[PDB]
C-alpha cells in the first residue's frame, strides 16, 4: 500500500452546494450582488467557515499533499462526466464512482402539493448522488482507505443511508476510521431532538467527528448557550479580563460534552470557524487558539470550503501522525496546521478554486504562529 | 554620538563599584563612567 | 428612460403559490438563494444571463431564503444554490438541481424537460 | 584533523571543538533590570523565519 | 495659596492623599526623575530606588533585615501620614 494513507470521502459530488442554511438577519440589497460581500467578511455565525460535499474535502486533502478517493454515484449525462474530470484533475482517485446511464446528475423529481394551503414537494425519484447500492460499493477502496468520511447529507436520503452503514461496517472489518462531519442541511435544523434521533446511529458509528460550534449547540441546548452569551454582571466583573467584553470563546466542558460522547470516539473537533478549535478526546480536552482575516482582501475573500479545508487538514495530519489522538501538545501542533489551511481557503473565490496546498498551508503556519507553536 | 557594540558572544565581566548609576534618555536604567573602565567579555 | 439593471424578479412564499396555482404558458425557474451565500452570487449572474436568454419564452424568480425559511425547507430545498424548474403542464412533475449546474445544463433542462 | 584542515583548508569547524568553552552562567532574571529581561512569552516578530535564497539552497546540495 | 487651595480640593472635590503601592520600576522613576535627565544620581533614595531595581538585591535585603517576604509584600501596604487621633467611645 502505497504512502501517505488513503482516505474515502462517501456522498455526493456538487458544485458549491453549501448545505448549513439558517436565518440570518442582515441581509443585503436583493438584487445587487455586489454588496453580498460584505456579508462574506461579517459573515453569519453559522457561515463563518462553511462545509460542502464530501468532494470538495476529497480535493483539499490531495492539495495538502494526501491521497484520497471519492465513493459516490453519477449520472451518464455531460453533468456527472465533468463533475468526474474534475475530481480527476485533482488527483483524486475515481474507481470508487459508479455510473448511471439512466440517470441525470444533480437532478431531483419532485411533485407540487398544496397540502393545508401552503406549498410543499415530495421526492419522486432520487438523483444518482443519492442512489447508490450497497452492490455498487468498491471493496478494494474501502479495505485501502484508513479514514472513511461522510456527511449527514446522506441521512436525508433512505437508499444512501443503508448504503452508508453497509460502508461503515465494511471499513470497520478492514481496520479503517470513521469521520462523521456533520454538516447539518438545511432540513436538520427544524427541531433538536428530531435531529438527534435522526443522527444517533451514525453519531455512535463515528470514531472522529467534526461539528461546528452552532451545530454542537443546537445539538445540546441552544437558549441555554444564547443566554450564557448574553449574560452581563450588575455590579462588577469577577476577574479583569471580563471587562474586556472580547468576544465569547466558551469552552464546553467534557460534561456538557457528556451526552453527546460514546465508547468507539477517539476525537471530537469543535470549530467556531477558524478562530478556535476545541478538542475532546477521552482522556484530556482543550482548545487551539486561531485567527482569520478575509479584510487583507476584501475582494477575493470567500469562506465557501473553509470547513473543507479544515477537515481534509485534519485527516491529512491524522493519517501520517498516530501521535496526534493520545499527545495533547502533538494534537495541538498539527491542529495549528488545518487552521492555517482553513486561513487561506478563505482568500479566494470559490471552495475548489481556493484550495490551498500543503506548501502554503506549512508556510502560512509558520508565519502566523512563534517558532515554539510549531 | 557613537555607539559601543558587542564584538562577540559572551558574559560581560566589569565591577559595578567603578561607575555611577543614572538613567538614560530613554528611561533605563545605566551606569555612568568617567574613567578607563575595562569591560571583560567571556566569549 | 433607463433599463432596470436585473430582470430576475423576487417574489414572496404567497406570490410564487399563486404564480404556480395559476395557468402558465412558459416554464418557471425558482430560485433559491441567501445573500450571505458565496455561490449565490455566481448562480445570480448566471440566472440574469439566463433571463436574458429567455425573454419570454421562460420566466426567472428568486426566493430568499432568510424571508420564507419554511416555505423553502417546506419545498425539500437542502442547500443553497438550489433550483427548481416547474413545467407548466400540472400533470408533468418538477426537477430540483442542486449546486452551480452550467449554463448549458439549464437550457438542456428547459429545452427537453419542460 | 584540526590544525591540518585549517592549515590545508579543508572544511573544519571555525572554533576548534576541543579548545572550546561554554559561557557560564549568566543572570537569570531576577538579578536584572527590567529592560534586560527575557520576555516570558515568545513575541511574534515577522522575522521569526530566516530569508530564503540561493546560498542556502546550493549549500544544502553540496552538502547532500 | 498653597494651603487653602487642597482644603478647598478635599471639601469640594473630594481629594485625598491615598497610598500609591508602586512597583521598584515606577517608584525608581518618581525617586530618579526628581534629579535630571541624564545626571549621576546622588540623592540616598535614588541610590536605594537603583539598587532594588533587581529583585535578588531585594531577597538579599529583606534576609539581612530578618523577616519573610510575604509581610515584606503586605508591609508596602501600609497607610502613610499621621494617624488620627483613637475613640473614646463614651
Amino acid at each position: 500500500y502505497d504512502d501517505p494513507p488513503l482516505v474515502c470521502c462517501f456522498g455526493a459530488v456538487q458544485k458549491e452546494f453549501v448545505p448549513v442554511v439558517r436565518v440570518h438577519d442582515n441581509p443585503m440589497h436583493p438584487d445587487i450582488y455586489s454588496q453580498w460581500k460584505m456579508l462574506q467578511w461579517d459573515p453569519p455565525e453559522f457561515g463563518r467557515a462553511p462545509g460542502g460535499p464530501p468532494s470538495n474535502v476529497a480535493i483539499s486533502h490531495v492539495r495538502l499533499g494526501g491521497r484520497a478517493a471519492f465513493m459516490g454515484k453519477v449520472g451518464g449525462d455531460d453533468y456527472g462526466e465533468e463533475l468526474v474530470l474534475m475530481m480527476n484533475k485533482e488527483r483524486v482517485q475515481t474507481r470508487g464512482v459508479k455510473f448511471d446511464e439512466g440517470a441525470s446528475t444533480a437532478c431531483t423529481r419532485v411533485k407540487i402539493k398544496f397540502e393545508d394551503g401552503k406549498m410543499k414537494a415530495e421526492t419522486v425519484k432520487e438523483p444518482p448522488e443519492d442512489s447508490l447500492l450497497a452492490s455498487e460499493l468498491n471493496l478494494a477502496v474501502l479495505k485501502e482507505a484508513r479514514i472513511f468520511h461522510f456527511n449527514s447529507e446522506v441521512l436525508t436520503s433512505p437508499t444512501m443511508e443503508s448504503t452508508l452503514f453497509k460502508a461503515i461496517q465494511w471499513s470497520k472489518k478492514f481496520g479503517g476510521l470513521i469521520f462523521f462531519d456533520l454538516n447539518l442541511p438545511l432540513p436538520l435544523w427544524r427541531s433538536r431532538n428530531e435531529t438527534r434521533k435522526l443522527i444517533k446511529k451514525s453519531w455512535d458509528e463515528a470514531n472522529i467527528i467534526e461539528v461546528s460550534q452552532q451545530e454542537l449547540e443546537f445539538l445540546l441546548d441552544e437558549e441555554y448557550y444564547e443566554r450564557r452569551r448574553n449574560y452581563t454582571p450588575q455590579y462588577f466583573a469577577e476577574d479583569f479580563e471580563q471587562t474586556k467584553n472580547r468576544r465569547d470563546y466558551y469552552h464546553y466542558t467534557p460534561e456538557e460534552i457528556k451526552p453527546l460522547w460514546h465508547d468507539d470516539l477517539k476525537l471530537l473537533v469543535v470549530t467556531d470557524g477558524t478562530l478556535r478549535l476545541h478538542y475532546y478526546t477521552p482522556k484530556f480536552d482543550g482548545v487551539v487558539v486561531g485567527t482569520e482575516d478575509v479584510l487583507i482582501t476584501p475582494f477575493t475573500c470567500d469562506r465557501t470550503g473553509s470547513g473543507d479545508a479544515v477537515v481534509a487538514g485534519i485527516m491529512r495530519k491524522l493519517t501520517t501522525c498516530p501521535e496526534m489522538f493520545e499527545d495533547q501538545d502533538v494534537l495541538e501542533r498539527q491542529l495549528r496546521f488545518a487552521v492555517a489551511a482553513g486561513i487561506i481557503s478563505q482568500w479566494t473565490i470559490g471552495a475548489v478554486r481556493g484550495f490551498p496546498t500543503e506548501s502554503a498551508t506549512q508556510n502560512l503556519k509558520e508565519q502566523v504562529y512563534v517558532p515554539s507553536m510549531w | 554620538a557613537e555607539h559601543v557594540r558587542a564584538p562577540y558572544n559572551g558574559k560581560i565581566k566589569f565591577n559595578e563599584d567603578l561607575v555611577h548609576p543614572t538613567r538614560t534618555r530613554h528611561g533605563h536604567p545605566a551606569f555612568l563612567c568617567y574613567i578607563d573602565l575595562s569591560v571583560i567579555i567571556e566569549s | 428612460f433607463v433599463r432596470e439593471d436585473y430582470l430576475v424578479r423576487k417574489l414572496s412564499a404567497q406570490e410564487l403559490q399563486d404564480l404556480v396555482k395559476g395557468e402558465r404558458k412558459v416554464p418557471l425557474i425558482v430560485d433559491f438563494y441567501a445573500t450571505w451565500c458565496g455561490p449565490c452570487i455566481l448562480m445570480a449572474q448566471e440566472l440574469e444571463m439566463l433571463a436574458v436568454e429567455y425573454e419570454s419564452n421562460a420566466m426567472i424568480v428568486k426566493v430568499d431564503t432568510d424571508d420564507e425559511y419554511e416555505f423553502a425547507r417546506d419545498m425539500q430545498v437542502r442547500g443553497l444554490p438550489t433550483l427548481f424548474f416547474i413545467s407548466p403542464d400540472p400533470s408533468k412533475d418538477a426537477i430540483r438541481t442542486e449546486g452551480l449546474i452550467p449554463l448549458q445544463m439549464m437550457r438542456d433542462i428547459i429545452d427537453n424537460d419542460m | 584533523g584540526f590544525e591540518l584542515d585549517k592549515k590545508l583548508g579543508r572544511p573544519h569547524p571555525f572554533i576548534d571543538p576541543t579548545k572550546k568553552k561554554q559561557i557560564e552562567t549568566t543572570l537569570t532574571s531576577d538579578e536584572s533590570w527590567w529592560n534586560w529581561r527575557k520576555p516570558e512569552k515568545e513575541q511574534w516578530s515577522r522575522w521569526q523565519r530566516r530569508r530564503p535564497d540561493v546560498e542556502t539552497v546550493f549549500l544544502k546540495a553540496m552538502a547532500e | 495659596t498653597e494651603d487653602e487651595a487642597r482644603r478647598r480640593n478635599w471639601i469640594e472635590r473630594g481629594w485625598a492623599p491615598w497610598e500609591e503601592i508602586l512597583t521598584p520600576e515606577a517608584d525608581f522613576a518618581r525617586k530618579s526623575l526628581n534629579e535630571g535627565e541624564e545626571v549621576p544620581l546622588q540623592s540616598p533614595e535614588a541610590i536605594e530606588a537603583f539598587k532594588m531595581l533587581r529583585p535578588s538585591y531585594r531577597k538579599k535585603k529583606i534576609k539581612e533585615m530578618g523577616i519573610t517576604e510575604d509581610e515584606w509584600y503586605a508591609k508596602q501596604f501600609e497607610i502613610r501620614g499621621d494617624k488620627p487621633p483613637p475613640l473614646d467611645t463614651s
